[PDB]
RNA sequence: CCGAAGCUUCGGCUUCGGCAGGAGAGGUA
DNA sequence: GCGCATGCTGCTCTTCTTTGCCATCACGGCGACTGCCG
DNA sequence: CGGCAGTCGCCGTCTACCTCTCCAAGAGCAGCATGCGC
């Protein structure tokens, strides 16, 4: 269960990861797909106490995904109706790479 | 065509000046390279 | 077929027990598909009177 | 970032290609980021220290073989007191005797690792005897493994920057001449080539 | 560049107003 | 009397490319190239 | 190494004129404005 980068189009990303929740619930593979979570900031875009932030997307356009890569969960995962492919698949793209563990720490700390 | 190549370029520069991780800023890279291969000759590689 | 990959994608994604058929049906493909054929096209021409 | 322009690779034929001595395909898999090259790689440091590093890469083979035969020994201590509390009594002897056989099949499934940890280590160490510049290196792993071990003494990437780095540190007399004399005293169709 | 309006010494001067690319089908010599 | 919630409405992008969608494309000349057989 | 033959992509295929039609839209993110409740 190693985490992996999923390319969605522009301004999508809440709405797949919702999408991606609810056909993770429903469809029934609850145990190859774990945790999603779009990495964000919440900046101080105030106006005189009236707060006007919007919602600070440190990589705009990418959503992390906990999953183990089986032949079934690259189908599933892939097909959600808003992710435009995968990432880092390199090698006549056979598999999508993995990220690293102290990267992934990091970008789940914050 | 210059519009895209632009606005790549931002996301590129946004990206970069973040600390991104590697792949991300690969991925990137080789969009922005894409776009201005497709600004200069449409059709080439790949599909038009 | 457009209307039908919609629906069977849209099928799995919403709550049951509020899932009727005037929900799982869009109109929008069918319409385009008939415009586009009816319009810019090299075999439906303009009359010569 | 920088990038290439469209007209001097994806042509008939590629000139870039006909300049750097690659493959068009090789071109295009480091180009669009699919596969890495060697820019440069220092020699003198490897040929004042190859004998250090042998010494290394064999202490360290020798020590995972002492490892697989703890294993073998825990596993031996522990066959024979199966053995004991079996053989000797009424215990069902047709069941050891699998056992046994199924024993064999033990070490060979341990000598299948043992296997795997060895070749990756050997060919680890082919792979940095015989490393040159332009040389496409595929199965990113091998990269990592070998950026961390020997880090030093070599560098590459991918991507138009990589292809900067090797234009730049380009000769072209050197070639020139190269070609000039393989054309004056040559047959066959490396003639061609050089034409 | 054209029009309207003023000054005009008759050379002209000033104000305002105004644009034109692609795809498909049929036809004539 | 004040705070919270939901719909007119400004307001500026956004539009991919797999295990999919997509279905094909003459006819001749030329030249690399590339796996393949020896 | 050394030939080798299929193969796959890229280049080109007459001039001048007339008439008509059609050329991304739905989704989404705030930004309030007014109604309703305690």
């Amino acid at each position: 269960k190693n985490w992996y980068v999923v390319h969605t189009y522009s301004g999508y990303e809440n709405k797949v990861k919702a999408n991606l929740e609810k056909r993770v619930e429903s469809m029934g593979m609850q145990d190859k797909i774990f945790r999603v979570v779009v990495p964000e900031e919440e900046e101080t875009d105030i106006k005189n106490g009236k707060k006007k932030v919007v919602k600070k997307k440190v990589f705009p356009g990418y959503v992390l995904v906990e999953i183990v890569m089986t032949d079934d969960s690259w189908y599933v995962v892939r097909n959600t109706p808003g992710v435009t492919g995968f990432v880092g698949s390199a090698g006549s793209g056979s598999k999508p790479t993995p990220l690293l563990p102290g990267e992934a720490e990091t970008i789940l700390k914050r | 065509l210059y519009r895209r190549v632009i606005n790549r370029n931002n996301r590129l520069k946004r990206l970069i000046d973040l600390g991104a991780p590697e792949i991300i800023v690969n991925n990137e890279k080789r969009m922005l390279q894409e776009s201005v291969d497709a600004l200069f000759d449409n059709g080439r590689r790949g599909r038009p | 077929s457009r209307m039908e990959r919609v629906v069977r994608e849209r099928m799995t994604t919403q709550d049951v027990e509020a899932i009727t058929p005037q929900t799982l049906i869009n109109i929008r493909p069918v319409v385009a598909a008939i415009k586009e054929f009816f319009g810019t096209s090299q075999l439906s021409q303009f009359m010569d009177q | 970032a920088p990038v290439t322009h469209i007209w001097y690779f994806k042509g008939v034929p590629s000139r870039l290609g006909y300049l750097l001595d690659l493959a068009p395909k090789d071109l295009e898999k480091i180009i669009y980021f699919a596969a890495y090259v060697i820019t440069s790689v220092d020699e003198e440091m490897r040929h004042n220290e190859l004998s250090t590093l042998e010494a290394e890469m064999a202490v360290e083979r020798k020590a995972v073989e002492d490892q697989r035969d703890g294993e073998l020994e825990a596993r031996a201590q522990k066959l024979e007191a199966d053995l004991a509390e079996l053989e000797a009594e009424g215990a069902k002897a047709d069941a050891r005797r699998k056992v046994r056989d199924g024993g064999e099949r033990e070490m060979r499934q341990i000598r299948d690792r043992a296997q795997r940890e060895l070749d990756r280590l050997e060919d680890i160490w082919s792979t940095f005897t015989k490393l040159a510049p332009k040389q496409l290196i595929v199965d990113e792993n091998l990269y990592r493994e070998l950026v961390d071990r020997y880090g030093e003494y070599f560098t590459g990437a991918m991507g138009a920057e990589s292809i900067q780095k090797l234009i730049e540190n380009f000769d072209i007399d050197a070639e020139a001449e190269s070609l000039r004399d393989v054309i004056r005293n040559g047959k066959g169709q490396k003639k061609l080539r050089a034409l």
